[PDB]
């Protein structure tokens, strides 16, 4: 009974549901015809009688192209047909198009299936969002969604793993405009976020791993390596379980200040992992390394606000608490004034499952962290660049005009940002 | 000389090694006082 | 005639209160489905002071669980002994208190404060003549101290001439596993001063050291830290249960510790904790079990006496055992020592012997002290309070849910009286 | 040193 | 050519390092007895 | 009744606590594993003096060993009556001084001494009526000197009327292994004078004097050095144990000793000291135990009373004998003591008769006893100190812990004064 | 209890497989790993928990093929990957290529692999650096390493086994350009620091052993009876025994004077090693005997200012004890008045090893004398004597100018070490 729904929205969004949904069906034993050969599964999978399990998944797109791969693959009896929702012409890489002219299309239809998922559901728990901040329905549309489910059900837990537009590897012209007219609607409706760019993705795969060349798999595999071990305390049992609300609870100070930065400890080959040690205390060294870090900013430029870590496998509280003092001499780190008790821990028993034809290692221990910093200020005033450098001589905003929109978003959600990265540096200097 | 020198806390307990020294020299006297007293007392 | 009412609130405080219950059955031969097996009649002849009968010769215990969330009440259920509970005095709600103080107290924590005063009333007016109840929880939790205070700060008023006993787990200073420790513990010990008898302090910082440095395992864990406080449990009430040639209650140790209303803080210890390897040449005598009471380093508080002076000091002998040889070595460490003890007091030190031993040893014994170095554990909690509230960082998730600023403010100043309190019969 | 002093000097 | 010889080399150090990574097998105590893997140093 | 706690003190200290708990184990007939073997009964009597009682019928020493390394006191359980101690006397650093007297002195052994005044405070509180302690330790260490005069310095500010004896081991004039030696020895003989009762000085050219020129032994070790030193310090402490007609505490063997309460420093002997060639020509006879103490060629200490006197001197004799001819053999070769002898002390001879021989023996003797050529060894020790010190040898290593460069110049004055003290006899 | 070594150079890693076979025959490694617990080995292998024991080594060069035999060597799966640290073009007879152009880039990746072999360490003795002074990886980034390996530490222990240039024969003209700025750096940054000289060792090999045309192997023998030596004691059990910090307290009478150098005694081949007796007396006349020493510099001319004595195998307290008396006789040897017994005496038990390949033969005694001496400032002289024989016209100045670099360190480094030959002045003088 602790339900958790999952809207993917954009090719960037049904592409990472593809890597998460094929990794719950290897961690239960869900084959892809639906088929438990054999209530673990319960928070993902729901169940008709005739012993067939259907995920609470929501794929979405306004392109065909995309989701017709999901609907022909291996798993297309997986999903009920109604789950995967597509347009017919795509937003075109226009905030404008997705959230005011082509967005309407399809927020009628979505909010369908959402509201029958989420009637199956005794304890929903909360949403989980993954989007991007680039795109069309990536950006618009997901603004869009979020606008409405504030209202259709108000106080509840709304989560989005996202990917920020990386700094300088990108694939568009029209990347900030987007990025930074997404703000409002990842600031007043969001419960938490995390943003994570592809650029820091893939100096772990080349460097961790030996992976060169890495295709957008090897990159959306991690990426189920950090949902899966945020829930799995709601699966599988633990000596000490946190639900969605108990982190957030213990990580979100302020209800402007929801931006955590995630990290998972062991990524290793299996080339090295026959010479590493791989104890509890040596991977937990490791979450905190501005190399191994998910988002291309370094957290030793600013306070530790707070923090939560996730260990999975043959972790004992004697060696968690022993690790984590080691952590707090170092004055390498440094934490927030007003944060002295500082941490928060999750040992959950189960170890984190293998899937074949990927990267990784089979281990024993893992940690995932999900911490908060003052030195995110960092990465969206690398884009406050990058914006006004070219809305300066009004390039591009012919586009958005015409497509339904004023054109005082340009000059107000730019301010709704720029009061958010004097907020954070209030909110780390010292009394 | 504004700028912390490179080297110099050894001199910060060089300094209170001398005051360590001190006072205590001056304890000494003064329980060395006390113990003729009580020597004395002793007697009485 | 004499029963004790079990009251146990939270993950904390039910992974104590588990194994509790399998010290006590194995204390008085009890087989994991309830029915009797033993060999003697002193087994059963005080019997009723924790269990309830029940049908075929068959004993259920007078315990209540209560819970916000029903995950930690299937791995009570499903371990060795945990089909001896009857199934009704299991309570749990289905959305947790979140580590939030405020929720469980205000919020989630005051439907569910209604539903358990149906339960602990069936309870308590179904013995002869009720000697007084218990508690046991954690101080940093949501449900283990919001509603847990909520009980106490309820069921004192309705049952003002018994025993509230309670077995706190207050914060740790050196291990912190939840940052938002400090708006829970300063705001349930305002609770604890105006409602409580007695209250133990145990730090689980301080059952670690015990169980690495002096024991010697290799492996503690959250079983061999439960073993710890069900030995110190067992030993204050072990004089209600078995014949002695000196008894103590429950009342007379809080008759001679507790001079004033405010002040009973305790801080526990055992003796006889031996190795293996070391046993061969330990337990010896009854001056090896005074020897190991008063040693700084067997405190199940992370606060040392030395800083301070013993008010009063207690102690319960277990084993049949020389009622002189007893007395000799109380009157040898009240002499010895000046400064450790406070000047008004001449005799500081209670005792008691009581003639069954636990189980496996054949002598053994118990610690209470009550300190005024109990009041460092206060002045490094609102260090760290008026810390975080200087800068208001965690506030909205305790004000949102019902509270307001100045609930806090009255909160530390109801500390920084108890802080001054004892630091005026310091001197 | 002035009340070591005194002391010194009852004694 | 001389052999692999243990007559003098020393064993583990009980004092120093106190932790298992360094026996073999479970063990529950520290092991604290004079034996070592070099006792034969008296005969 | 009495009751004693002995203390190691180094690398040194342990290697001499080895043998020493051998030798008494096979006096009180105790077997490698710990437990009693005996084929008397006056060998379970007054055994209580020196072994705790554990249960089984066990006796563990009251012994703590010390040392700011543990890669020797692991040796100490490796050895072979190792197995007899009770794991918690070991009292280990991580890393020590290691040839250096000041990082034991105020660094790296001055928060080691808060950890050993636990032990000893739960080693003499378990005790009844406890006597005494015992110190043996080196001098030219770190721990032992460094750290183990801040054991002296501090128990005597908390035990101030018990008696405690040291078994000093003070650097040789030929036989040495340290350049910075005398900084370890000078800076510790004021920390030792001002506060000890009894010392002995345990020179190890002694020791190869008596081996060589007396037993004849090829190759003699440190172990072939450790009994001859711990067959004085059974003897010392015999009739502590065993029975006599007339008896000597240790605190009696200085009460008639002790004049002056600086003036503490000895050099011993032994008697049996006879090749396995020359075991054959045993005529054992009262002359032949006394007339090696008078010969030079067997004091324990590298000095000489030809250059100055036996001014203070004690025997203790073992063996069930005659009365009339333990005191009438002193008197023999004392008349003749013309020059050798001071005049204001007449009758110097402290005796004693320990019935209970050494173990596999009739009779033997021992001496200790005051001298003023014992002057002549701490001003060879300062004619190095002075040939050293002008130059600023060491210095770096010894300013770097505090300590100024008084604590130097008093600890040549504080100590040359002390040689002109036991001088004026001569 | 552990000791890490820190090879840099080429003679880094040409030392990095003499020293490293010695220590895989020492204790019986096999050159995959294993062994057929002992825990003698613990202060140099680490151990995984499939029975292998990797070094505790790191490995630095700027030129990519001296480590490529060794990465294709007989121990290609001994050493894990990640430990041998190359460059991608090397430093060339230069100081400031390797100190402040080329060596950026591999400052960075060796002090992130440091903290990960000192991470291991409960206990760390001390690291030890073994160089030549004479390329750019052994002169400048080794002149680098040390600068921020005092921040990184502070107060851990440096060992500096080094290769001076020989007085006659040298590989370049351009070394004292590099071996008098190092040792104007490494003065304040070096607890102890040897010296060795290779043509000093040619002296030895084929005239007292019967080896004529060596190789630097049959020298890099000779270097590993020594780096063994003084971790004798640590790892075998002794009568007496000395550590690494003990050696050097007895040695280092004043902070700047911290060199010592002197030889190993029964180097003699196997036709004069089982036809004559080899005593402890016998041995200690070659270690005071000039020209079996292991410098070209000659201590008849200098004062013995303090000693050290490493005794291994089949000896007894009686006879070290013994010719250590007849030293004193003999006025050939001249000991200065401020050190009166100037000893420091370790005895350990175990005989040394016959390393397949090598020359010398099984051998019961041994002596690694280490003794400063005033007759090291013969070697400053005639060092002086060859920069201002090469500086005096401006000689190939030009290359370090213009390499992130100013004209005047070379100034300042130069009358640097003209008041440190003040400083090994005065202590031959005596009041």
């Amino acid at each position: 009974m602790r339900e958790c729904i999952s809207i993917h929205v954009g090719q960037a969004g049904v592409q990472i549901g593809n890597a998460c949904w094929e990794l719950y069906c290897l961690e239960h034993g869900i084959q892809p015809d639906g088929q438990m050969p054999s209530d673990s599964f319960n928070t993902f999978f729901s169940e008709t009688g005739a012993g067939k399990h259907v995920p609470r998944a929501v794929f979405v797109d306004l392109e065909p192209t995309v989701i017709d791969e999901v609907r022909t693959g291996t798993y297309r009896q997986l999903f009920h047909p109604e789950q995967l929702i597509t347009g017919k012409e795509d937003a075109a890489n226009n905030y404008a198009r997705g959230h005011y002219t082509i967005g309407k299309e399809i927020i009628d239809l979505v909010l369908d299936r959402i509201r029958k998922l989420a009637d199956q559901c005794t304890g929903l728990q909360g949403f989980l969002v993954f989007h991007s901040f680039g795109g069309g329905t990536g950006s618009g549309f997901t603004s869009l969604l979020m606008e409405r489910l504030s209202v259709d059900y108000g106080k509840k837990s709304k989560l989005e793993f996202s990917i920020y537009p990386a700094p300088q590897v990108s694939t568009a012209v029209v990347e900030p405009y987007n990025s930074i007219l997404t703000t409002h609607t990842t600031l007043e409706h969001s419960d938490c976020a995390f943003m994570v760019d592809n650029e820091a993705i893939y100096d772990i795969c080349r460097r961790n791993l030996d992976i060169e060349r890495p295709t957008y798999t090897n990159l959306n595999r991690l990426i189920g390596q950090i949902v899966s071990s945020i829930t799995a305390s709601l699966r599988f049992d633990g000596a000490l379980n946190v639900d969605l609300t108990e982190f957030q609870t213990n990580l979100v100070p302020y209800p402007r200040i929801h931006f955590p930065l995630a990290t998972y400890a062991p990524v290793i080959s299996a080339e090295k992992a026959y010479h590493e040690q791989l104890s509890v205390a040596e991977i937990t060294n490791a979450c905190f390394e501005p190399a191994n870090q998910m988002v291309k900013c370094d957290p030793r430029h600013g306070k530790y606000m707070a923090c939560c870590l996730l260990y999975r496998g043959d972790v004992v509280p004697k060696d968690v608490n022993a690790a984590i003092a080691t952590i707090k001499t170092k004055r390498t780190i440094q934490f927030v004034d007003w944060c002295p008790t500082g941490f928060k821990v999750g040992i959950n028993y189960q170890p984190p499952t293998v899937v074949p034809g990927g990267d990784l290692a089979k281990v024993q221990r893992a940690v995932c962290m999900l911490s908060n910093t003052t030195a995110i200020a960092e990465a969206w005033a690398r884009l406050d660049h990058k914006f006004d450098l070219m809305y300066a001589k009004r390039a591009f905003v012919h586009w958005y005009v015409g497509e339904g929109m004023e054109e005082g978003e340009f000059s107000e959600a730019r301010e709704d940002m720029a009061a958010l990265e004097k907020d954070y540096e209030e909110v780390g200097v010292d009394s | 000389a504004r700028l912390p020198l490179p080297m110099h806390r050894d001199a910060r307990a060089q300094q209170t090694a001398e005051v360590v020294h001190a006072h205590a020299r001056g304890a000494r006297l003064t329980a060395a006082r006390l113990g003729r007293a009580q020597h004395q007392i002793n007697g009485q | 005639m004499r029963e004790i009412v079990h009251l146990q609130a939270g993950q904390c405080g039910n992974q104590i209160g588990a194994k509790f219950w399998e010290v006590i059955s194995d204390e008085h031969g009890i087989d994991p489905t309830g029915t009797y097996h033993g060999d003697s009649d002193l087994q059963l002849e005080r019997i009723n002071v924790y269990y309830n009968e029940a049908t075929g010769g068959k004993y259920v215990p007078r315990a209540v669980l209560v819970d916000l969330e029903p995950g930690t009440m299937d791995s009570v259920r499903s371990g060795p002994f945990g089909q001896i509970f009857r199934p009704d005095n299991f309570v749990f709600g289905q959305s947790g208190a979140g580590n939030n103080w405020a929720k469980g107290h205000y919020t989630e924590g005051a439907e569910l404060v209604d539903s358990v005063l149906d339960v602990v009333r069936k309870e308590a007016e179904s013995c002869d003549c009720l000697q007084g109840f218990q508690l046991t929880h954690s101080l940093g939790g949501g449900t283990g101290s919001g509603m847990g205070t909520l009980l106490i700060s309820k069921i004192r008023e309705e049952y003002p001439d018994r025993i509230m006993n309670t077995f706190s787990v207050v914060p740790s200073p050196k291990v912190s596993d939840t940052v938002v420790e400090p708006y829970n513990a300063t705001l349930s010990v305002h609770q604890l001063v105006e409602n409580t008898d007695e209250t133990y302090c145990i730090d689980n910082e301080a059952l670690y050291d015990i169980c690495f440095r002096t024991l010697k395992l290799t492996t503690p864990t959250y079983g061999d830290l439960n073993h710890l406080v069900s030995a110190t449990m067992s030993g204050v009430t072990t004089c209600l249960r078995f014949p002695g040639q000196l008894n103590a209650d429950l009342r007379k140790l809080a008759v001679n510790m507790v001079p004033f209303p405010r002040l009973h803080f305790f801080m526990p210890g055992f003796a006889p904790l031996t190795s293996r390897g070391s046993q061969q040449y330990r337990a010896l005598t009854v001056p090896e079990l005074t020897q190991q009471m008063f040693d700084a380093k067997n405190m199940m508080a992370a606060c040392d006496p030395r800083h301070g002076r013993y008010l009063t000091v207690a102690a319960v002998f277990r084993g049949r055992m020389s009622m002189k040889e007893v007395d000799e070595q109380m009157l040898n460490v009240q002499n010895k020592n000046s400064s450790y003890f406070v000047e008004w007091i001449p005799n500081n030190v209670k005792t008691a012997v009581c003639d069954i031993p636990p189980r496996g040893l054949k002598m053994s014994a118990t610690f209470i002290g009550n300190s005024t170095a109990i009041q460092e554990l206060f002045k490094r909690i609102s260090e760290q309070f008026t810390a975080m509230f200087r800068r208001k960082a965690f506030l909205h998730w305790y004000t949102g849910e019902g509270m307001d600023e100045m609930e806090f403010t009255e909160a530390e100043s109801n500390m920084n009286d108890l802080v001054s309190e004892y630091q005026q019969y310091q001197d | 040193t002035p009340a070591c002093a005194k002391a010194l000097f009852e004694a | 050519r001389e052999e692999y010889s243990i007559v003098h080399r020393k064993c583990r150090s009980q004092f120093t390092d106190l932790n298992g990574s360094k026996r073999l097998g479970i063990n529950t105590w520290h092991d604290e007895s004079g034996i070592y893997a070099n006792s034969e140093a008296k005969q």
